[PDB]
């Protein structure tokens, strides 16, 4: 056991996703990426291949935009995926896919949270959508404009009651966990772009869709899919 | 009396461009009419972005719009095509045959989409790749003009034939791009091919028009 | 209320003050500080975009009024072969023709295409007059161009202008607003948008959008 030295002799050997020596979209493909990505902020791969972030502050506001879109799609694969996980298991929910868990408001019972009668039952459609526009306008606006839980914080990585546990007080850590966060994040992006259009074209929830593929992949494949949309 | 450049260019208003024109928009680069109404291409550099995205989509465009024409041409010519038209010429690996070429069994005979696709990923992903930053064929040279070896022919080693001919590559690339606009809208209207769909019209130019498919798409 | 300056209304009300951009001064008219996909930081882009939304605006409106007058008018006793506006185009295709008020003998347009012509030839006349100017109007604003279209006068007064600007690009909002309703809710009903609130005002809690919830599930 020997103790770490400090980072002044040592300010960025490890900042290998920032700086110009920074993994790229094409590898070695892509040359020099755009005069503005270069390397200062998160997930930079430099690419920018329609110049829509050109302006520094289009590419601010689409910075904000991304990792506030990776967040809800991180949120939402996580929320597609485990209600129909455990209705693999024998959890009786009314429509454990998430393309038609929506509907469960218009059953018998009503929407039942793990489809237990004495835990949420709602009944209502527009008592879920008036209280979630409210509490959805609240928080919003807090994220937008300071709030409760930090005023003066920053846009993004507020920080504070949003890092409990304190896994951004290294700023090494802080610059590597962000990386992490929208690469997770456009990862899961991706992955909401294909629940939704291998729902749109499959209509089965999308483990049922893995099951089905590792079924006989060389058959279950979006090929097979292909002809569906053919015009009449 | 045309230049296709400078500040008295064609213009796409004609004679009503005078006060259309953006302050950016110098007649500099092939096909500027002056039409950017949405002030998409107000920094150069998105600028140069959207002409080679310009560019690229006019030469896709103008491979797929002679790529859709010439089997339904041929077939209508009289040789066989086990699905001649261009919207169903994907689902010839499916039947029993696969996908024969010209209709000869024995000059491609695909079978499985699934490697004709990893092949076509592999050498896309290297030659768009060798499109982005060069490669065996062009270290250092333009991102859309590059030459050197594109040029067997050597057309355009005058720059008043480069530059007349690069308007005439956009503006067919333009009016292929419009023509597979049209090709994708019309197919899914129609659900025919696009020399059916020019029989057709000619058949009856008065009745069998867009506006008879144009109760098509109502909810009811 | 003030409409213009720092502390101007804005579109999250007291939630406002630190989310508006440093170019979105309370300058232009509409300007509540909604910029959040900053698609407006160009000065140009913003200037084209305000000259997008205001036309939109207008036209939007011109077509709120043009889908609510016929089914009002058309329970108000007047016959419409067919009263409801997406279905509205469909009159030329009847025996008929399209009849403006239902009387034979005002339009009885029987060609879609001659229709459809002239409008071209004099949409596109009107619409490049809109661009450099014509007939009425050379070196005007392209958005308030005034003199011929102020038959009435209403906007002499710098600060009636004002308030006639904001108050025209917030009924335009709420016309485009409705329009996009309009459109989502024929789609998914297949009603009028008179019929829509006719059964919404018979059954508020039933006859909801949520009760076409469930129409678009693939289910397959
Ligand atoms: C007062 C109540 C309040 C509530 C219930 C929420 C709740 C939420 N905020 Mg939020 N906020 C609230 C105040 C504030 N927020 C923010 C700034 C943000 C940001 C910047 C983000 C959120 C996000 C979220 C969501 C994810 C929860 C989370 O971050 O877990 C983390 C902690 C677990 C223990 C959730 C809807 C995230 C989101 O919406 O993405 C899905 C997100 O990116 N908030 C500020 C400004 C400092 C607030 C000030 O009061
Ligand atoms: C002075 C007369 C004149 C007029 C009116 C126009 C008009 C036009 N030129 Mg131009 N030009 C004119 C002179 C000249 N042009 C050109 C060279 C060019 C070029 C190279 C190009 C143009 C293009 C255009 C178009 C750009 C605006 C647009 O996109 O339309 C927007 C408005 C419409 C498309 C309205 C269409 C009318 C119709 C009523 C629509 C039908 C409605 C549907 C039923 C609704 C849909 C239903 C939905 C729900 C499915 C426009 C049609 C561009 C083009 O082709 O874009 C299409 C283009 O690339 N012009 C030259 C040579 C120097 C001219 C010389 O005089
Ligand atoms: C402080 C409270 C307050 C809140 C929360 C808001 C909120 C809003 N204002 Mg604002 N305002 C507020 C105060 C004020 N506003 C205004 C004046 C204005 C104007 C003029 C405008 C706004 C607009 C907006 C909207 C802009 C953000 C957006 O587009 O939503 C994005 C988020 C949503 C739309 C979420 C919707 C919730 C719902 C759960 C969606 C349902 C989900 C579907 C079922 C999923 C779809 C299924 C698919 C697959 C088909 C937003 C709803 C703009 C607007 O109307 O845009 C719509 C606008 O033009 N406000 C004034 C006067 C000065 C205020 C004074 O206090
Ligand atoms: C974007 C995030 C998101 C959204 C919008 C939804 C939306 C939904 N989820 Mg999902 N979910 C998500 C993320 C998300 N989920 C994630 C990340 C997980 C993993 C933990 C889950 C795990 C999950 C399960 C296991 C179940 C749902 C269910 C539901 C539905 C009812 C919501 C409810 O009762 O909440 C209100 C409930 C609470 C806020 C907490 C429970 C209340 C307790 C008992 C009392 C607390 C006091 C609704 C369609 C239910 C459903 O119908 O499945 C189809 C269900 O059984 N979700
Ligand atoms: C990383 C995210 C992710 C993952 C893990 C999956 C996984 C899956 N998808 Mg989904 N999909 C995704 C993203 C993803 N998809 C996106 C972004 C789209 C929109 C373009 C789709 C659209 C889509 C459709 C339309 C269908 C599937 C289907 C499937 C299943 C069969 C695979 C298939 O047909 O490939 C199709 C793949 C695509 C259309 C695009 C995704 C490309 C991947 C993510 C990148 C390449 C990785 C891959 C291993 C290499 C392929 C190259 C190969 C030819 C050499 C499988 C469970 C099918 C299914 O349910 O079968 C039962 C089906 O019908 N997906
Ligand atoms: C230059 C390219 C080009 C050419 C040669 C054609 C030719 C044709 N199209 Mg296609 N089409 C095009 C572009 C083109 N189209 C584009 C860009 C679109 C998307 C808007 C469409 C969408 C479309 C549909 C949806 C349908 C056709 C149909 C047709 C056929 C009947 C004509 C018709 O209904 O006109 C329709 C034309 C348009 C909707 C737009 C094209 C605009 C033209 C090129 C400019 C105007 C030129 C004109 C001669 C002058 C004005 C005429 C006046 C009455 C206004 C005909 C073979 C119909 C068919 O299959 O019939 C057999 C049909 O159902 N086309
Ligand atoms: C101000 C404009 C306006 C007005 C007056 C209406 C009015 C109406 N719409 Mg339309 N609609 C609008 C905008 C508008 N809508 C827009 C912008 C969209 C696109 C998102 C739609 C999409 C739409 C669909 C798809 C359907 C309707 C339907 C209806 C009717 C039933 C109400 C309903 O289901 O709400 C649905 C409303 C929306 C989906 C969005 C509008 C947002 C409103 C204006 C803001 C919220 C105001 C509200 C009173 C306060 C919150 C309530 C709380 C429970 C959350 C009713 C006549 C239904 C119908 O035909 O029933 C007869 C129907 O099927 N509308
Ligand atoms: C970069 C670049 C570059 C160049 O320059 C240009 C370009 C190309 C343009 C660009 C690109 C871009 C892109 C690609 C984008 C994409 C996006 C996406 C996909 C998103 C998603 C996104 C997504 C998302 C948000 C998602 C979300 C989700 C959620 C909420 C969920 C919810 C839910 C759930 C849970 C389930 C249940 O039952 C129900 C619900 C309710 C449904
Ligand atoms: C802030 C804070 C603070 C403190 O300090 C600490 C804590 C608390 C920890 C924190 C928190 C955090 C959180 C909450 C997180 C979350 C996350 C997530 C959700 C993710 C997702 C994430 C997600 C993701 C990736 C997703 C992905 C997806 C995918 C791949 C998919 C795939 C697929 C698909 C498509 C479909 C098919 O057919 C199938 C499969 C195959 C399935
Ligand atoms: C200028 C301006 C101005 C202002 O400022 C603003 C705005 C208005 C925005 C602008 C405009 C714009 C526009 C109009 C655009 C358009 C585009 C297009 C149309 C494209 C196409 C594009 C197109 C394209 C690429 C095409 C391509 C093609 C291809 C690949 C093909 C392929 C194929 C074939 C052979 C057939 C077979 O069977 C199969 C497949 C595989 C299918
Ligand atoms: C601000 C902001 C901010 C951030 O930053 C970003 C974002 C978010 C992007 C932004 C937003 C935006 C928006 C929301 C937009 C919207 C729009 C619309 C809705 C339009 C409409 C628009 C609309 C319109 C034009 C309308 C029009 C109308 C018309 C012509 C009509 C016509 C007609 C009629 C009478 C009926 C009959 O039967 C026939 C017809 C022929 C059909």
């Amino acid at each position: 056991r020997r103790t770490v030295k400090p980072a002044s002799k040592a300010s960025t050997p490890d900042s290998f996703w920032y700086g110009p020596e920074r993994p790229l979209f094409l590898g070695a493909f892509t040359g020099e990426p755009p005069s503005y990505l270069t390397g200062e902020f998160p997930g930079d791969y430099g690419w920018d291949t329609a110049g829509l972030s050109a302006d520094p502050e289009t590419f601010k506001r689409y910075r904000e935009l991304e990792l506030i879109h990776a967040r809800w799609a991180m949120l939402g694969a996580l929320g597609c995926i485990f209600p129909e996980l455990l209705g693999s298991y024998g959890v009786p929910f009314g429509e454990a896919v998430w393309f038609k868990a929506g509907a469960q408001i218009f059953q018998e019972g009503g929407l039942d949270y793990l489809g237990n009668p004495n835990l949420v039952h709602a009944q209502s459609i527009l008592a879920i959508l008036g209280t979630q526009v409210l509490l959805m306008g609240a928080i919003e606006g807090y994220r937008v404009n300071g709030g409760p839980l930090g005023e003066g914080l920053d846009k993004l990585y507020p920080g504070g009651s949003f890092d409990p546990l304190g896994l951004a007080d290294d700023p090494d850590t802080f610059a590597e966990l962000k990386v992490k966060e929208i690469k997770n994040g456009r990862l899961a992006m991706f992955s909401m772009f294909g629940f939704f259009v291998q729902a749109i074209v499959t209509g089965k929830g999308p483990l049922q869709n893995l099951s089905d593929h590792l079924a006989n992949p060389g058959t279950n494949n979006a090929f097979a899919y292909a002809t569906k949309f053919t015009p009449q | 009396g045309i230049e296709f450049y400078g500040p008295n260019r064609a213009k796409w208003l004609g004679p009503y461009s005078e006060n259309a024109t953006p302050a950016y928009l110098t007649g500099e680069f092939p096909g500027d009419y002056g039409w950017d109404t949405a002030g998409l291409s107000a920094d150069p550099e998105t600028f140069k972005r959207y002409r080679e995205l310009e560019l690229i989509h006019a030469r896709w465009a103008m491979l797929g719009a002679l790529g859709c024409i010439t089997p339904e041409l041929l077939a209508k010519s009289g040789t066989q095509f086990g699905e001649a038209v261009w919207f169903k010429a994907g689902a010839q690996i499916f039947s029993e045959g696969g996908l024969d070429y010209l209709g000869n069994p024995s000059l491609v005979h695909a079978q499985n989409i699934v490697a004709t696709l990893a092949v076509q990923v592999i050498l896309m992903g290297l030659v768009e790749g060798y499109r982005v930053n060069g490669g065996p064929a062009g270290e250092g040279l333009d991102p859309l003009y590059p030459g050197e070896s594109f040029d067997p022919l050597g057309l355009a080693d005058d720059p008043d034939t480069f530059a007349e001919l690069k308007v005439k590559e956009i503006k067919n690339g333009r009016l292929a791009m419009f023509s597979m606009f049209g090709f994708f809208v019309q197919a899914i209207v129609t659900g025919k091919g696009p020399i059916q769909n020019l029989d057709d019209h000619l058949s009856n130019p008065t009745v069998n028009n867009a506006f008879a498919f144009a109760t098509k798409f109502t909810p009811s | 209320i003030e409409w213009y300056g720092p502390d101007r209304p804005k579109f999250l009300g007291p939630f406002s003050e630190g989310d508006t951009p440093a170019y979105l001064t309370g300058e232009f008219p509409g300007d509540y500080g909604w910029d959040t996909a900053g698609l407006s930081a160009d000065p140009e882009t913003f200037k084209r975009y305000r000259e997008l939304e205001l036309i939109h605006a207008r036209w939007a409106m011109l077509g709120a009024l043009g889908c609510i007058t016929p089914e009002l008018l058309a329970k108000n006793g007047i016959p419409f072969g067919e009263a409801v506006w997406f279905k509205a185009g469909a009159q030329i295709f009847a025996e008929g023709g399209l009849n403006y008020l239902g009387n034979e003998n005002l339009i009885h347009a029987q060609s879609i295409i001659a229709t459809l012509a002239f409008q071209v030839v004099v949409m596109g006349l009107a619409e490049a007059y809109r661009a450099n100017g014509g007939p009425l109007g050379e070196g005007l604003d392209p958005l308030h161009p005034g003199g011929a279209f102020d038959p009435l006068g209403l906007a002499d007064d710098p600060d009636t202008f004002a308030e006639l600007k904001v108050k025209e690009i917030k009924n335009g909002r709420l016309a485009m607003f409705s329009m996009f309703g309009f459109f989502v809710q024929a789609i998914v009903t297949g009603k009028g948008p008179i019929q829509n609130l006719d059964d919404h005002l018979a059954n508020p809690t039933a006859v909801n959008a949520f009760a076409y919830a469930t129409k678009f599930t693939p289910s397959a």
